[PDB]
Formats: C-alpha cells, structure tokens, sequence
C-alpha cells in the first residue's frame, strides 16, 4: 500500500506538502509508540518513522530545531487518527544498524571492537552531545540502543529525543529517568536540579561498555545501580553528595575508596581510553568534561591524522565540519579540533 | 525505586548500598 499524507517540513518552513512513501514495516515498538520503516515514493529514499499517542510535544519542538550530521534528521511531521485519539508521526531519516547490535555482535564472538570504532563513535557522539547542549537540550536517554549506526561510513547518529528536554536552571526536573545501566549518579541521589552533565556520565559508560565488551554498571535495580557505581569510584565525598544533590545530606557512611581505573579495564585497554573515561565517570557533575572538551581530548588524536582510513579502506566519515553553534561553549577550541588539513 | 524513594528520604541511601556490596 502506498501511503499519502499531508505532512509538514522538520526545519523549514510550515508549509504542509503531501509526501508519499510505501514498503510499510514495524521496526520497532515500546512504552514511547511504534517505530516503522518506509520508502519515500519520490526519492526512494528509506525513512522511519515514529508514531506516538498525542498540549505540544516536547519530543517535536526539540527535533524542529535540529540539524546536524550526527542527528537523526526529523525529515517531516504529521498528525493521524477513537477519533479523540491523535498521533503525532516523525519522519526521520533512517539508519540500518546501532552501536548496541554492533557490540553485541563482537561481545558474542568474544572480541573487543577495534579501538579505531571506539573512537569514530564517541567522538561523533561528543559532537552530537556539544551541538544539543549549546541549545540547553538535555537528551536524558543516552545508550548503545539510541546510537545509530551505518555500518559502511562509520557515520553514527544520536536519535530519540523522547526523553530529552530543554532544562532550565530553577526549573525542577524528574530525576528518575535515563535507562538504569546508564543513570547518572547525581539522580539516582533523587537530584532535580541535574544539568546536561547527566549526558556525559551516559556517554562515559558507553565508552567503558566499548571497552568492556559489557555494561560498566549493569545495576538490577535503583539500588543496585549505585552498589555497582560504588565499586568503582568508592563512596562519594561529603563535598561530592552536595555537588550531586544539595538536599540530599547522609552524616554517617561506611567510606570505600575507589578501585583502580587501570584494573577495571582489560590490560591491554587503550590507557588513552581509560584517562578519558576516568574523565566522564566522576561523581563531580561540574568535574566531567564537557563534550566539546571531550572531542579535543588526546584519545581522538588519531581521527585528526591525514592519513586516517576505515579498516575497509574507506575514508572516514565527516569529522572536522564544526558550525558556530557546536563550538559555542567555547569558541577558541576550533583551532585543535579542526586540524590543518581540515581546513578551507 | 519505591525503595530507593525510601532510602532517599531516609538519608540512608549510601549506608544501605554499601551494605548491598555485602559488603
Ligand atoms: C525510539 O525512537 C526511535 C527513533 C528513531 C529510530 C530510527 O530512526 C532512524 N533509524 C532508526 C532505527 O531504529 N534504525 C535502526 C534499525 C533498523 C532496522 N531494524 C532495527 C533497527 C528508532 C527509534
């Protein structure tokens, strides 16, 4: 069946415009609504597309703003039909794999995923993660599943934005949310004044899960979440607890010094991989680098070399095309992250 | 989680979790 809706431009500008597409399939479906993939009747180009029970969304406003290389694109948006149910249907570029298959993939065949993959994908994610940020987004929902991958071009894509909102300082926010495994620690402490920092801590346990070949912190609950960030980083600090909740106070504690980063890791660990990671998982939420301070870290070094390659052979994706808007928290930056070679 | 709301407000979070790692 060939599918004809009335449907409006992600970015610009309101004009609705009818956009047929066909090969109809569920790829997906969740508490969020159901995930489709289609073909565009005009370009053939493969879509998904997200359909959700439908006040504005959150989820549509965020998407509307966006535009970049490491962003699922929101291509169009349409309403469809109790009759009082709506939904509210996101067509979006699609993508063929997730950074959750890929690596499930090499931890089933008992393989660490090549260091030069571990880097192509945190650091496309760090410029993902600097973009929204600069826009005060907080995506809240950062894991291998929501990591889009094509595995050809090593491009990889952040997408679903459901859980992200545009925090405001002095405006609370629910502190149970992010997929447990990937919970910063700041709101498992019941914090509603977190930052977009929460992100940092996802993306530190990405890394280590890549390095790993497993989940860092694979808790089995609320609880059991912070016991198993405790064996790493030992108990926080009085200073630490405030910094995570300023209204959380506990007086008396058994202290654990944290293990060894050197140990939690394989030996033969990247050591660049792990100062890095040492650098995101930190109880501090202001302590953790920023994603754009991320993407200049020497663990990248080899992604700004001239002579980098895919082990297929193919160049690498697009890692230099910086806008004003991804270096706004700090603009200077752009001359290390953009290597002469990069440059116009 | 209904639990972990407990130990929150309790102030008894990091006690209880660091018994849990048994300990
Ligand atoms: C929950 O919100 C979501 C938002 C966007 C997407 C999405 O957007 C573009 N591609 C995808 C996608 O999932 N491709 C990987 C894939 C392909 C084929 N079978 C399975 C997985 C998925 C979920």
């Amino acid at each position: 069946k060939v599918t004809t809706v009335v449907a409006t431009p992600g970015q610009g500008p309101d004009r609705p415009q009818e956009v047929s597409y066909t090969d109809t399939k569920v790829i997906g479906n969740g508490s969020f609504g159901v995930v489709y993939q289609a073909k565009l009747c005009d370009s053939g180009e493969l879509v998904a597309i997200k359909k959700v029970l439908q006040f504005k969304n959150r989820e549509l406003q965020i998407m509307r703003k966006l535009d970049h290389c490491n962003i699922v694109r929101l291509r169009y948006f349409f309403y469809s039909s109790k009759k009082d149910e709506v939904y509210l249907n996101l067509v979006l570029d699609y993508v063929p794999e997730t950074v959750y298959r890929v690596a499930r993939h090499y931890s089933r065949a008992k393989q660490t995923l090549p260091v030069i993959y571990v880097k192509l994908y945190m650091y496309q994610l760090f410029r993902s993660l600097a973009y929204i940020h600069s826009f005060g987004i907080c995506h809240r929902d950062i894991k291998p599943q929501n990591l889009l991958l094509d595995p050809d071009t090593a491009v990889l894509k952040l997408c679903d934005f459901g859980s992200a909102k545009q925090l405001v300082r002095g405006e609370p926010n629910v502190s149970y949310i992010c997929s447990r495994y990937y919970r910063a620690p700041e709101l498992i402490f019941g914090a509603t004044d977190y930052t977009s920092s929460i992100d940092v801590w996802s993306a530190g346990c990405v890394l280590a899960e890549l390095l790993l070949g497993q989940p860092i912190f694979p808790g089995d609950s609320g609880v059991d979440q912070l016991v198993e960030i405790i064996k790493v980083l030992g108990t926080p600090t009085r200073e630490q607890i405030r910094e995570m909740n300023p209204n959380y106070t506990e007086f008396k504690f058994p202290q654990i010094k944290a293990h060894p980063w050197t140990k939690v890791f394989r030996p033969r660990t990247p050591p660049e991989a792990i100062a890095l990671c040492s650098r995101l998982l930190e109880y501090t939420p202001t302590a953790r680098l920023t994603p754009l301070e991320a993407c200049a870290h020497s663990f990248f070094d080899e992604l700004r070399d001239p002579n980098v390659k895919l082990p297929n052979g193919r160049d690498t994706p697009a890692l230099f095309n910086f806008t004003t808007q991804e270096l706004s928290s700090n603009p200077p930056l752009a001359t290390i992250l953009i290597p002469p070679h990069a440059r116009i | 989680h209904r639990l972990l709301q407990q130990l929150v407000l309790s102030g008894n979070l990091i006690k209880e979790a660091v018994r849990r790692l048994h300990s």
